[PDB]
Formats: structure tokens, sequence, C-alpha cells
RNA sequence: UGAAGACAUUGUCAGGUGGGGAGUUCCUUUAGUCCCUCGAAAUUUGAGGCUAGAGGAGAAAAGUUACCACAGGGAUAACUGGCUUGUGGCGGCCAAGCGUAGCGACGUCGCUUUUUGGAUGCGGCUCUUCCUAUCAUACCGAAGCAGAAUUCGGUAAGCGUUGGAUUGUUCACCCACUAAUAGGGAACGUGAGCUGGACCGUCGUGAGACAGGUUA
RNA sequence: GACCCUGUUGAGCUUGACUCUAGUUUGACAUUGUGAAAAGACAUAGGAGGUGUAGAAUAGGUGGGAGCUUCGGCGCCAGUG
């Protein structure tokens, strides 16, 4: 149908849905009130009802309707500079005077930039092949603050397949110590070791595993990292095939898999640690059902392990209670990124220190 | 993984040492009892830390794909040949060095061979065909390879003609993307 | 309206 | 499926850094400069209609004399779906067969009943678990070389 | 590498001989500065290694991962000979 | 007899890797009973388990490629010559027929394609003659062609048929005259005239160099 | 110009048995005592608590329950879940 009608009904029923007991009809409910948003935001968007409905039930309406605006729009282009290389300064006047429009993220990072625009390709710059910066994304910025790693560490990356959090922990430990970098896919592990041998890291091993294999390949690392696989709920503006290949099957398979990986890396990770004994779950997905149901797992299923402050600048407490399923208490201290209140893909990070 | 052998360890010593000065330096043992040693994976040489070799010994031989720095390949008639990925080592043990300005330093990122007309500063008393880091105006690691004349040669060559001959560039990162 | 105003990432200069 | 696309492009475009990497041409002119002996043929021009992908990449060695020209890259064909019988212009996401040359195919080279991998996200087709469609097999059934266009018939 | 023992030794010899050296210090920042200015300003300090004091070698010792501290006792010490010498050292750090 | 110190060192099991030493000749997919275990969620799934097909003499090296470089060999050695011009390609529907499913024109629909108005990387000038695919001049047919000025088309080669700007040159556009300031051929040498390298040798080869020699 | 092949080289792909074991490496336990100072989990007896969205409202959860009495306010029923 007409899509500026469409849009018209959803702003019209976003109203109605903040107004519903001044303004109402003679006897429509609110049932019938959000089954209409619901079916006319998954015909203008372009979403399934399965996944359309876990997105309205998380967010209230006009929240939700920013939320889908931002999912619409692409994401700001982001470049960490390696600290093993060169700093930000340096490295700002030196892309200004090759051409192209630069200036800091903001307050929470000295490590990134942002380019407004440019006049020559940015991975094709001079810098950048000598690997003064790398293309990243400010969701994956924020893990490795989460996890910021010290010298001298072993340390385990479970899904490193781009590789810019292992070189964001390398320049933290300053090419000291040991990282274990594990991807499933060998296509992507060439782009992996690529990265690294450009931006110059030489405490790395690549290796080709399942990560659930780790506690029985080596264990005992200092620190732990875990991208998890998810849905790609907060990737949706990279990759639209979110929005209608996402059902019930796959956000029971998924889950799944991200309660084995945290265990895996709870047991991989030891508790007697001189410097650190840390876990940091981190996903790109919006999704309660990939999202602290995974930690209410693993606190549920190992005590030997607590929740820790993340030490990040932002971002919203996580959800203590959902629909019927109460949590945690300590679930509030994970927090939550979202692509409408900050310019970052929908992001979950958490933090757990071992005791045992 | 395996360690090297000596007539593999004699021939990456070879061309390390037609690249640079100092050896001993990289085999030299550091603060906390550690050195770096020569691995193999495939047909590929890894410089390495002991201590990084020893701790993923664990890593399966087909599952392992990476360790500390590649430094290049050994070929199917027992023939080593370095790499971009080995060019930082080269930069820190350097014996000639090879500096272009940005016109020629953009061609060279491309992939061609380094003339006067982009030479801006040049290392005195150098042999014809000897071991040359390329670098920009700002001392960045661009690439590695052999000139092709003498610096007075060079000097006295035409302006659009051939110094150096370009082995290895930063913009294969561009291609084993 | 739904955006942080200290931290929130703008697409122009400034 | 057009006054879609026009929805988007016209209500969710924002300012983007939107460049893209110089040819081939002008890399091999570089290189060229920057190579004085010019080995005689050293450069042989593909004639035939290509496609690429991306725009500054960095070919292997294997491949790197090979140019393939911008007035002979192709980006988009036109699709006929059978069964939902019409035609519509779709991008192409990969070259996977020439049954004329491997050569070609590791080239992108377009010729008569090729296999392509082209987007088919804007029909909505409905797999059989009930997904959508976001890549599908089509065969080139024309002469590229002969007609301005890229005519492709999509199996399925 | 030797700006930094150098310091080093200043902080710890007589004071006719640290003079000396903090003299010897000002006309190389003089002349060469910039290639020195890192070890002065901390946010151009590198951070590909750590320092290595007791090295065996010059190169082997990263002398541009660490920061010339060695101000904050040679300013309180006892010989004002030695503290217009790094007041004019710093000037000149700071006119580069 | 003295020093350090509940840390080292050491030992036992469970495992990971093992291109090294000694000895001998496991996972993945497919279909099935809805037969069993582990994990998850509760009103259903994932991984294993079973039946039997398909994948993975042995650290010396081996196989392979319409790919690259060098060297070499074989074939081919010019090429167009009742050639060329104004109307796209692809898929569906219709379709006289041929045929007894297959080939199929003219149309119509879908893509290219829509709801508000620089390209180019041998050129230029003079003269002879010819062609018409005619810019002008002559005569006609049509057009809301009132008049004037025109537009499209037809017969016509009798007679005439530029300059400027810009550019490396040309063209387009744009600007001045002018009745108008058309396009081409002279036949693989675009009528006549004028003007604006490859062989050897040596040294290297991740690659070239030689006031080295010879040669049409 | 271009096509096919051969040799050497480069780039890429595949193969290069099995069983123990050197070496290397992860984890658990043991020698092994005396104290002192903190931390975590077990033992009770107590005290205080539960704010995603919508809902009047800060809904641990489950159970019965149509009527509850400091005898006037509540229920139920309506919502909203």
């Amino acid at each position: 149908p007409d899509l500026q009608m469409l849009r018209t009904r959803i702003t019209d029923t976003i109203r109605v849905l903040e107004d519903f007991q001044n303004l109402a009809e003679e006897g429509r409910s609110r049932a019938e009130y959000t089954n209409q948003l619901l079916k006319d935001i998954c015909a203008y968007y372009g979403y399934n009802e399965y996944l359309a409905e876990k997105l309205l039930n998380l967010f209230p309406p006009r929240e939700a309707f920013a939320f889908f605006e931002a999912n619409e729009t692409p994401r700001p282009v982001v470049i960490r500079t390696n600290t093993l290389r060169t700093h930000r300064r340096d490295l700002a006047q030196a892309l200004i005077n090759r051409g192209v429009t630069l200036e800091p993220v903001g307050k929470w990072s000295k490590v990134g930039l942002q380019v407004f625009d440019s006049k020559v390709p940015l991975g094709a710059t001079p810098e950048y092949l000598a690997g003064h910066y790398i293309l990243q994304a400010a969701s994956s910025f924020l893990p490795v603050m989460a996890l910021c790693p010290q010298e001298n560490e072993r340390c385990l990356d479970m899904a490193a397949a781009p590789g810019g959090k292992t070189t964001h922990m390398a320049a933290l430990m300053k090419n000291t110590g040991v990282i274990f970098a594990n991807d499933p896919s060998k296509s992507r592990a060439k782009g992996l070791i690529g990265n690294i041998h450009r931006l110059g890291v030489r405490n790395t091993i690549v290796c080709n595993y399942d990560a659930r294999e780790f506690p029985r390949v080596i264990g005992g690392f200092d620190r732990v990292l875990l991208d998890a696989p998810c849905s790609g709920t907060g990737v949706i503006c990279k990759d639209p095939s979110v929005k209608t290949n996402r059902d019930a099957k796959d956000f029971m398979q998924l889950p799944h898999t991200q309660k084995q990986l945290l265990l895996a890396a709870i047991d991989s990770c030891n508790h007697a640690s001189k410097t650190g004994g840390y876990i940091v779950y981190s996903t790109c997905s919006v999704c309660v059902e990939e999202n602290e149901e995974v930690v209410n797992y693993a606190l549920s299923r190992r005590p030997n392990v607590k929740l820790v402050e993340t030490g990040l600048p932002f971002g919203k407490e996580g959800f203590t209670s959902y629909m019927g399923k109460t949590f945690h208490p300590s679930l509030k201290l994970t927090r939550r990124f979202y692509p409408h209140l900050y310019n970052v893909d929908g992001f979950f990070v958490a933090k757990f220190k071992k005791i045992g | 993984m395996r360690p090297l052998t000596d007539q593999e360890m004699k021939i990456v010593l070879d061309k390390l040492a037609n690249y640079m000065t100092d050896l001993k330096s990289l085999i030299a043992p550091l603060e906390d009892g550690d050195r770096y040693v020569f691995r193999m994976q495939k047909d590929r040489v890894y410089y390495v830390k002991l201590s990084i070799a020893n701790i993923a010994t664990c890593v399966a031989r087909d599952k392992l794909l990476s360790l500390g720095t590649c430094l290049g390949k050994m070929t199917k008639s027992g023939k080593f040949r370095l790499h971009i990925t080995a060019l930082p080592i080269l930069a820190q043990n350097a014996r000639y060095k090879i500096w272009v300005k940005d016109n020629g330093a953009q061609p060279f990122l491309y992939g061609s061979n380094i003339v006067k007309a982009h030479v801006g500063r040049w290392t005195e008393d150098c042999p014809e065909h000897s071991g040359c880091v390329v670098y920009n105006m700002a001392d960045i690691p661009l690439g590695f390879g052999v000139t092709a004349r003498s610096t007075a040669e060079a000097r006295r060559l035409d302006p659009t003609g051939i110094v150096c001959f370009r082995q290895a560039d930063c913009g294969e990162y561009l291609r084993d993307e | 309206s739904f955006a942080d105003p200290e931290v929130y990432m703008s697409y122009t200069p400034r | 499926i057009k006054n879609k696309r026009a929805e988007k492009a016209a209500r969710f475009s924002v300012p983007i850094p939107k460049v893209r990497g110089i040819s081939e041409e002008e890399m091999f002119k570089v290189v060229k400069t920057g190579k004085k002996t010019h080995k005689k043929g050293w450069k042989r021009i593909v004639t035939k209609p290509t496609f690429v992908g991306p725009d500054f990449t960095r070919r292997p060695v294997k491949y790197e004399r090979f140019i393939r020209p911008m007035g002979l890259r192709y980006k988009k064909a036109n699709v006929t779906h059978p069964t939902l019988n019409v035609t519509v212009q779709l991008p192409i996401l990969s070259v996977k067969k020439n049954p004329s040359n491997p050569l070609y195919t590791q080239l992108g080279v377009l010729t008569k009943g090729t296999i392509i991998e082209v987007n088919v996200s804007d029909l909505g087709i409905v797999t059989a678990s009930g997904k959508i469609a976001w890549g599908r097999y089509a065969q080139i059934t024309n002469n590229p070389e002969n007609d301005g266009c890229v005519n492709a018939v999509l199996l399925v | 590498a030797f700006c930094k023992q150098l310091m080093t030794l200043a902080l710890q010899v007589p004071e006719k001989s640290s003079q000396a050296i903090l003299g010897l210090l000002q006309d190389v920042v003089h002349t060469h500065g910039r290639k020195v200015a890192a070890l002065w300003n901390t946010e151009e300090r590198k951070g590909d290694g750590t320092y290595k004091p007791l090295s065996e070698t010059v190169e082997g010792s990263n002398p541009f991962t660490t920061t010339i501290w060695e101000g904050e006792l040679l300013r309180k010490h006892y010989c004002p000979k030695v503290r217009e010498g790094l007041k004019a050292m710093e000037k000149e750090l700071r006119s580069i």
C-alpha cells in the first residue's frame, strides 16, 4: 500500500498509545491498537512479525520508532589509531593534511577518531598501509575497554575473525604477553592474520578452533573475551537479512550456543590470577533471548563467578526483570547500547570475575 | 610446527643479513630469560618468542595458522623470500635505506620501482645491488628492495631512471583483505 | 529526542 | 519494488563518507612511469564486459596485468523471474562460472550462458523455511559484448 | 638512549659534573630538537614495548617508550647552577 | 656445624601438541527405525550413539593449474573484397504455418525507464574531377499553414557552399557574417601539390645493465 | 598481434600411514608445620527488600478464594497486562 499512508498510521497509532486513556475509540482496545501498529510497521519497514514483535515489546512506542529509524540509518565511519605505531593527534594531523575530515569520537575514547568525509580512499592511505589506523566500529571499541588487558598477560579472544578487538588488546598490552586469537573460519582467518601483520602485532597465536574446545586445548588464560555469534539485531543496517530471516528456531539455536560459549570461557579463565580473572561477554544483539539470559545461566550454573562493574563510560543498566522471567539482581551492572540513544550499533557487554 | 634445520637457518639468515646489519640483536636473549626463535609452519618461516612458541605447541598442526611475525616463505626449490610482513624487522635493523617523496611513495605503494625523481634522501656509499628499505619523508616504513645502481650513478642518472627494484610494498595488505 | 546530549555521535561536523 | 526503492533512497539516505579508489588503468600508468623498459605486449586488455565488485583492490601477481576497463564493467543486470513472470534490475553479487574459460570466471567476464550470483531481496521470494532469499543463481542469456546490457534468467 | 641515561647520571653525579652533563644535553636539544622532543612530551611516548634500562645494546633499550622525569629531582637539587641549567634546557625544549 | 625457607624444587593422575625418537602393516555428509545418552526450553530443539556409501610405504618428496617470468619448439602469416547504411537485447502472451513435442514473424507487456522543465588522445591548407545520403537557390505535397516567419516530406548536383572561441588536435556546445556558409570518393600507397630498430656476448636476475661487438 | 606445447621458476591448491614416546604445555592433588591479620562459601536466629512496557500504583512467585469486617472502606466485576 501507500508507504506515506503507512507511516501516517504509525504516527497516529503511536500518539493513540501515548494518550490511550484520553484519546481513544468507542470499543477498540489497546491490544487492537498495538496489533495495527505491528502490522503497519512490518509492512513499512520490511520486518517479519516475530522480530518486529520482539523489538516492539522491548521498546516503548516512540522509542521503538526511533530504534527502527536508526536501524534503517547507516552508522558513522570510525577509525581506531594504533598505539603501537602512532597517536591520535599525529594521525589526525597527517590525515587532515592528506584531505580527510577527522575529529575525536568524544571524551570516552583516547584511541579513536570519526570521519565526516574524505577525498582519498581511507583504506589506501600510506598511514593505513603502514598500520597507523584500522577501520572499526565503536561497538567493537567497547569490549576491549571492558576487558582492559595489562602487560605480560595471557588472553583468549574466542571469536577474532575481523581482528580489530585483538589488535586493540595487543596495543593495550604494549606487544607483551600472549594472545590466543581463535576463529572457526579459515577464509576470515586470512583477513585476521592480514590485519595483525599490518598493524604490527607480535604476541598473537592465530588458531582455527571451535571456541568450546579451549579448556581442553590450553585453558588457564588470564583474561578472556567472548564476542559471541548472535542474531545481529544491532547490526541490521550492515546486514539487512536480519529483518526477515530470524524466527523462533533461530532464536532457540543461537542462545544455546551462546550459553555453551560463555561456560567454556568461564572454565578457560583461571581464578588464582595475580593480575586479572576477567571474562567479558559481548554481543551485537539487543534481543533478551540473546542478552542477560546467557548471563543469568552463567551465574546460576557456576556460582564461582560474579558480575563486576564494567568500568565503562556510557550505556544503560540491563533489565533485572522481563516478561515473566525474573533475573539475578546483579544484572543491572551489565550495560546496553542502542543506535538511537547512542550512534553505536546495538550492543551488550558484561564483565565477570572468577573467584574459584 | 617445527624448528628450522641447519640449511634452512643458513638460507634465512643469508637473506636477513643481505637486508640487515646486526643479527645477534635478533637472536640475543632478553631480560626475562627469553629469546626470539625461528619456527616453520607449512612453507612459511615465523619469527617468534620462545615462550610464545612453547605455549602455542598445544595447538594442533592443521589448526595453527599464524605465530609471531611471518618472515617469508621457503619456495619449492629451497629458496627463501621475504615479505612485507617481515618489513618491520628490516626497519629496526636496515643496512641501506632510501627515502621517497609522496609522488613516488604512492607509485611504490601501487607496486612500481623507485626513481630518483621520487627520491628525496639517499644513503651515502651504497653499492650497486644492495639492500635498501624504502621510507617516505615521514620515516614511515614503506617497503624494501634492491637498488639498481650506486649512489654516484644514481646522482648522475637521468631523473627519469630506475634506481631501485621493488620486491614488496605495503599495498599487499589490500591483496590479503 | 532519544539522544544523549553528551556523547551521541553526530553525522555532521561538530 | 520501485516504490520501495524510492522510499528507502529518498527518506533513509544520510550523509556518509562516499569515495572510490583509482582504476587499474591509472595504476598501470603509474607503475609504467615507475618501470621504464616496456616489454612488448606486457599489457593485454580484457575486451569483454566484466564484473568486479570492490573498487581499490590489489590483485595477485598472477592476474596483476589483466586490465578491466570502467567502460566495460557492469554492476546490475536485467534478471527475469519465470514463474513470477517479471523482469527487474538487480545488482550482481558474484561470478560463479563462465562455461568458456576458468580464467574468464576468475576475471568476472560476462558472456552468454554465464552463471552469476544475483541479489533477489527486492523480489520477496519466500523460501521453504519461511525466509526471504538474498541471493540466487541467474544465467546470462544474451551477448553483453554486442548488447550494452546484461540479461539474465533466474534459476528457481 | 644517551639522553635518558645522561639524565640519570646527572641525578647521580657530583654538582659540577652534573652541571657539565646538563649543559651538554642543553646543546644536544638545541642542535637536534624534534628527534628528542618526544622524550619530554608524554603524549608522543611510543607504545610498542617497555623501556629496558639494564639493556646490553642501545637499540635493545627502547628509549622512546619512556619519559624524562628527572627534572622533578634535579630542580630541588641543592646547586643553583644546575637549577638554571635545567631552566635553560627546559626553555629550549619549550622554544623548539 | 651454618644459610634460605612452608615459596621453590620434586612426585602421582587427567589431558593438548608432537614435520623429532622407537616399533608394525578421529571427525563430516547421505537415507532409515522416530532405537539410546548428554545439553537446552518447557508443551520442543542441538550434539553425539546404530545400520552402509561417500572425504581426509608415508617427512624423502609427490601430484596439479586454459595463471606469471625466462628460455625454447609447433602451427599460422596479412587482410576485406555483390562487404556496408534507420530503427537494442533478453523473458512472457498471441501466432499462418512446418511438424504430429520442437522452430516461429508483426505486435503487446516486464527491465533499461521517470507524478512537476563535455567527449576525444595524426592533423592542416590549395587545386582537378566525380557521387547524392540536398545546407542554399528552383518547383511541388502536408501541417491552426490568418499574414510574416517557418516545420516535415518529394523531384532535383544546374549553381554556390565560411569564420571565431576553446583545445595537443578534432568534435559538441556557444558566438559573428552569409542566400547558405551539406556530407563524401579518387579504391591495401585515401587524385596532384605543400606543411607541421634487432642478434650475439658478459655480468647479474625477486631486476636489469654495458662508449661491449655485429647487423638490415 | 594472437593460438598450442615443453623445460626451469614464481604464486596458489592437495597429499605426505598408524601406535607409544622425548620435548613442550594446561589443570587437580601430595610433602606440610605453628601463629596472627583479612576475604568467600557453609550453621542458625533474626531484620529489610523486590520500581523493563502497559497498568491508578514498587506485580518476589504459587495456592486456594466470592465476598472481607476494629464493620468503612474494600472486593468482585471493568480495565491494562
